[PDB]
C-alpha cells in the first residue's frame, strides 16, 4: 500500500556520462531494493539499499559503477556511472517489510527507462502512416481493420495509441508488444511497430467519425545539445489520421 | 533458489496452472507477481501457510513439505496474458525472485475465417500492407525470409461490444514486386484461406 515515485521516468544519455536516478516512498518502509531489467527478460536484483551506509550488492554489481545512497527510509538514489550501452535497461525500485501498516510484501515503482547511445545524433521520432481498411475484408466480413505503422524511430520510447472522433479507444485495438528492428542484424537499427484499430464496416463506412493513429515518442530535452539541420527529435507526439468513406 | 519455466499456452477459459519451486526450507513468506510487457511488476496475491487461498479467478497453493507454489486462474482469458513471477522469502527479509513464466491465453476462434487482405495505400507512406488475420489460434506466423519484408506476430484483438475476437499479423514492405499473395509464404497458413484479387 505503499506508494513508490521514481525519477525520471525515461531518459536518453550519452556513452560515459552518469545519470542519477531517485526513488522516493509517501511512507517510511524498512527494505528497499533497486532492480534492473530489459524488457522481456528477467528481474535482476542489483542491491538492497541500506540507510545511511553503504548498500550491499549483488554478485556482478560493485559500487563504483552503481553508488547508491539511502539518507533515511524514505529516499534514495541510484547513480549509473561511466554509462555504456550494455546499461541501457529499465531500473526498477522496490521497497517493503515493515512499516506502520505491517510488514507488507514489495511492491515496485514505475521504473526508469535508461537508453544509452553511442551518439544523441541516432534519435530518430517515428513516421507514423495510417493504412484505410481493405474492400474486401468489408464485403467478407462486415468488419474494418485499419492498420498504423510507426516506423524508423530510435531509440524504442514509443506510446501508441488510437483515437476515435476524440476519445481515446481501447476495445478492437491490438498494438505489438514489442517493436521490431528494421535491421536486426545492426546494432544501430532503427525500430517498427504495427498496430490494428478493428471496427463493424457501418462503423467505418461512416464519413463522420474520425480516426487517428497517435504515437507519443520520448526524445532529447531542452538542456540536450543539438546541432543537426534535421528537427531535434525531442518528446513530442506524432501521428496519421482518417476519415470515414462510403 | 527459485525455479519457474518459461512460455506456456492454455486455451480460453481453461485453467492456467503456474508453479515455481524453492530450495530453502526455512521460507516463510511466497508471493505471486503478474508483469505486462512495458509496466512493473504488480503482486496479485500471496499465501502463508499450507493450503489454498482464492482471490477471485486467482488460486494460490502452497505446500512447504513439498516445496512448491502454484497459481492456478481460473477462466482464463487472452486479457491474462502476461509474465507471472514467483517470489519467495527466507528466514530474513530477502526475496528471490524467480525468471518468471509467460502466459499466452489463446481465443476460441468460432468461426475461422482466414484470408490476406491488402489495406489501402497511404498517400503519405511508400509501404504496401497486407493483413492476415481471422485465422484461428493454432495458426503460427513464421519471422520473414525476406531481408526488407516485415511481418510481425499475431494479435488478438477484442471487439467487446460485438463479444468478437480474432487473430492479425501484419506484413509490409516498400518493394515494388511485393504481393500479399506471397507475403505469408514463409509460414503455414490454412488452405483454405482466402485471397481476394
Amino acid at each position: 500500500s505503499a506508494v513508490i515515485s521514481q525519477k525520471p521516468s525515461r531518459d536518453i544519455c550519452q556513452r560515459g556520462t552518469s545519470l542519477t536516478i531517485q526513488c522516493q516512498v509517501d511512507s517510511q518502509v524498512t527494505m528497499m531494493f533497486w532492480y534492473r531489467q530489459q524488457p522481456g527478460q528477467s528481474l535482476t536484483l542489483i542491491a538492497t539499499a541500506n540507510q545511511g551506509s553503504e548498500a550491499t550488492y549483488e554478485s556482478g554489481f560493485v559500487i563504483d559503477k552503481f553508488p547508491i545512497s539511502r539518507p533515511n527510509l524514505t529516499f534514495s538514489t541510484l547513480t549509473v556511472s561511466n554509462m555504456s550501452p550494455e546499461d541501457s535497461s529499465i531500473y526498477l525500485c522496490s521497497v517493503g517489510g515493515d512499516s506502520l501498516i505491517g510488514n507488507q510484501p514489495q511492491h515496485f515503482g514505475d521504473g526508469t527507462r535508461l537508453s544509452i547511445l553511442e551518439d544523441l545524433k541516432n534519435v530518430f521520432p517515428p513516421e507514423v502512416a495510417v493504412f484505410e481498411p481493405s474492400e474486401a475484408e468489408i464485403s467478407h466480413t462486415q468488419k474494418a481493420t485499419l492498420v498504423c505503422l510507426a516506423t524508423g524511430f530510435y531509440p524504442d520510447h514509443v506510446e501508441l495509441s488510437w483515437w476515435v472522433n476524440g476519445k481515446e479507444v481501447h476495445s478492437g485495438v491490438c498494438t505489438d508488444p514489442q517493436p521490431l528492428k528494421e535491421q536486426p542484424a545492426l546494432n544501430d537499427s532503427r525500430y517498427a511497430l504495427s498496430s490494428r484499430l478493428r471496427v463493424s464496416a457501418t462503423f467505418w463506412q461512416n464519413p463522420r467519425n474520425h480516426f487517428r493513429c497517435q504515437v507519443q515518442f520520448y526524445g532529447l530535452s531542452e538542456n540536450d545539445e543539438w546541432t543537426q539541420d534535421r528537427a531535434k527529435p525531442v518528446t513530442q507526439i506524432v501521428s496519421a489520421e482518417a476519415w470515414g468513406r462510403a | 533458489v527459485e525455479q519457474n519455466s518459461g512460455p506456456l499456452s492454455v486455451p480460453e477459459g481453461a485453467i492456467a496452472s503456474l508453479n515455481c519451486t524453492y530450495s530453502d526450507r526455512g521460507s516463510q513468506s511466497f508471493f505471486w507477481y503478474r508483469q505486462y510487457s512495458g509496466k512493473s511488476p504488480e503482486l496479485i496475491m500471496f499465501i502463508y501457510s499450507n493450503g489454498d487461498k482464492e482471490d477471485g479467478r486467482f488460486t494460490a497453493q502452497l505446500n512447504k513439505a513439498s516445496q512448491y507454489v502454484s497459481l492456478l486462474i481460473r477462466d482464463s482469458q487472452p486479457s491474462d496474458s502476461a509474465t507471472y513471477l514467483c517470489a519467495v522469502r527466507d528466514a530474513g527479509n530477502m526475496l528471490t525472485f524467480g525468471g518468471g513464466t509467460r502466459l499466452m491465453v489463446k481465443p476460441n476462434i468460432q468461426n475461422p475465417d482466414p484470408a490476406v487482405y491488402q489495406l489501402r495505400d497511404s498517400k503519405s507512406s511508400d509501404k504496401s500492407v497486407c493483413l492476415f488475420t481471422d485465422f484461428d489460434s493454432q495458426t503460427n506466423v513464421s519471422q520473414s525470409k525476406d531481408s526488407d519484408v516485415y511481418i510481425t506476430d499475431k494479435c488478438v484483438l477484442d471487439m467487446r461490444s460485438m463479444d468478437f475476437k480474432s487473430n492479425s499479423a501484419v506484413a509490409w514492405s516498400n518493394k515494388s514486386d511485393f504481393a500479399c499473395a506471397n507475403a505469408f509464404n514463409n509460414s503455414i497458413i490454412p488452405e483454405d484461406t482466402f485471397f481476394p484479387s
